């Protein structure tokens, strides 16, 4: 009974900026645990690919090589939400961005990336860039 | 080697419940996707909580230490079977027996405490048993993680076989229609539904069939019914650890420091609960915790230095459970007749377990419902307040536990 409600994205010109925010409703933390949260993109042709992820406990982040430096994932801690700030976008980034989160695990364990490790998925937010 | 052996058997049920918070590392090795590889690990308690009474009864009949010899031996195959071979249909079969391992140990080893001690020594015995359980489960998540990051996921199960050996080296009358009840009742708490309405029927059904297929009017009954109600406040920390980390936006460590402050406090009050001793301290424990909840409830309308009100709550909550646990593990183990301890101890162990599950499920569902309707701060209180009601009902539950 968890719901990943996600917002932002949309259409923009190339070399621009697009925010992507996502929040987990009623996803409680165990006695000594946290969970990882991020986005996977999938263009109409290409196969599902991870973008950026953050561990909610210690703000530990990880990015794919593609977007590294341009994109910046972080969580607005007081407002309780993770948001992927995407900058200097290129037509490669055009795809359906799916927010996801994995089953809780001891915060000691390192931040997650692989789609197999993530369990909760969203409806998917569209992002498209052009000339 | 009285507790030294017993504890080794209890800490076999620590290293079992450590892998539960290292479920992603197992995802890679055993291969199969999450949900299937996670529920695989869940089976260890699922089977434990339902068999504890039966495995307690077959320990009651065919030797107490006989079944503690089985459990500790069954914990070797339980671990060796998993650690050695890395494949999925394998994992399931090893976790189910890892569960029956505990079902054999908890009640039987609890009965040995009655024989070994027989009054006065029982106080020091059951206190050492509590340290073995509370302290063990208390770190199991923080343990399993530390092991998986540096040693590995399999290196938490190499510690399971050697401690299970160093334990032994330092020393069907409707059961099937009870486990079918408890299997259903256990998975009813895990509410992922429309379809759970019929899963509550199979509980009510198999209950009345076992009810017409057991004449306790002692303070033991009062202790078991109170122990259930008292463990219903278990959600308090889960809802608190969430609120602190989501609502107040703290890190994972500060959340763990508030938690391990509760852990050391509850562990250094089962000793003081021993000296405290029967009914008097169990009323003080069930009382002071309700204030410990209220102290953590009032941090939903706080200031900048209201971290104290929360902190003192974790101590107030921690120390209360400690003052109740040793007297109340004794009030049950005492009045439990020497002829039938294995069955009696298994029921007290089951009542303790179901109490926690029933508590967390309510605490979570309320929080998830309240935080959706209202906000994180407002929602937390509604959830924390529901923990107070059970804490008061746990204080009222002692009314039916005479001196
Ligand atoms: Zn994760």
């Amino acid at each position: 009974q968890v719901q990943l409600e996600e917002s932002g994205g949309g259409s923009v010109q190339a070399g621009g900026s697009l925010r992507l925010s996502c929040a987990a409703s009623g996803y409680m933390y165990s006695t000594y645990s946290t969970y990882c949260m991020g986005w996977f993109r999938q263009a109409p042709g290409k196969e599902r690919e991870g973008v950026a992820f953050i561990k909610r406990g210690d703000h530990s982040t990880y990015y794919t090589d593609s977007v590294k430096g341009r994109f910046t994932i972080s969580q607005d801690s007081a407002k309780n939400t993770v948001s992927l700030q995407m900058n200097n976008l290129k037509p490669e980034d055009t795809a359906i961005y799916y927010c996801a989160a994995d089953f809780a695990h001891s915060f000691l364990l390192s931040v997650h990336s692989g789609a197999g490790q993530y369990s909760y998925w969203g409806q998917g937010t569209q992002v498209t860039v052009s000339s | 080697l009285i507790l030294g052996i017993v504890l080794g058997v209890i800490t076999f049920w620590l290293f079992a419940q450590s892998l539960v918070n290292v479920v992603p590392n197992l995802q890679q090795s055993f291969g199969t996707d999450m949900g299937t590889i996670s529920i695989a690990v869940s089976l260890t308690a699922l089977f434990s909580g339902m068999f504890v009474v039966g495995a307690g009864g077959l320990a009651d009949k065919i030797g107490r230490v006989k079944m503690t010899n089985i459990g500790l031996l069954l914990s070797i195959i339980g671990s060796a079977l998993i650690i050695i071979t890395n494949l999925p249909a394998l994992l399931i079969l090893g976790r189910v027996i890892q569960g029956v391992s505990a079902a054999c140990i908890m009640p039987s080893t609890l009965a040995i405490m009655k024989t070994y001690y027989q009054g006065a020594e029982r106080q020091r015995a059951l206190s050492y048993w509590s340290i073995g359980s509370w302290g063990g489960s208390g770190i199991c998540s923080l343990f399993g993680g530390a092991v998986a990051t540096t040693m590995g996921w399999r290196w938490i199960f190499i510690f399971s076989i050697i401690v299970a050996v160093l334990s032994m080296l330092l020393i069907v009358a409707g059961l099937i229609v009870l486990v079918v009840m408890l299997l259903s009742l256990n998975v009813v708490i895990t509410k992922g539904a429309l379809w759970f309405f019929g899963l509550i029927a199979i509980v009510i059904v198999a209950f009345f069939i076992f009810l017409n297929v057991l004449f306790e009017n002692k303070p033991y009954t009062g202790a078991t019914i109170s122990n259930f109600l008292l463990n219903g406040v278990a959600g308090t920390l889960i809802v608190a650890n969430t609120f602190v980390q989501q609502g107040l936006g703290y890190t994972a460590l500060q959340a763990g420091y508030l938690s391990i402050t509760y852990l050391i406090m509850v562990l250094l009050m089962i000793r003081v609960g021993e000296k405290l001793l029967s009914k008097r301290p169990m009323l003080l424990g069930t009382f002071i915790v309700v204030i410990g909840i209220a102290l953590i409830s009032l941090v939903f309308l706080p200031g900048i230095f209201y971290v104290i009100s929360c902190v003192v709550g974790y101590l107030c909550f921690g120390l209360g459970l400690g003052i109740y646990a040793t007297p109340s593990t004794d009030t049950a183990i005492s009045n439990a007749p020497l002829d039938k301890v294995g069955v009696a101890s298994g029921i007290y162990a089951m009542a303790s377990s179901l109490g926690g599950a029933f508590g967390v499920a309510i605490s979570g569902a309320v929080y998830a419902g309240a935080v959706a309707a209202t906000s994180i701060h407002t929602g937390a209180m509604i959830a924390l307040w529901v923990n107070v009601l059970m804490g008061i009902m746990a204080f009222i539950a002692i009314l039916f536990a005479i001196p």
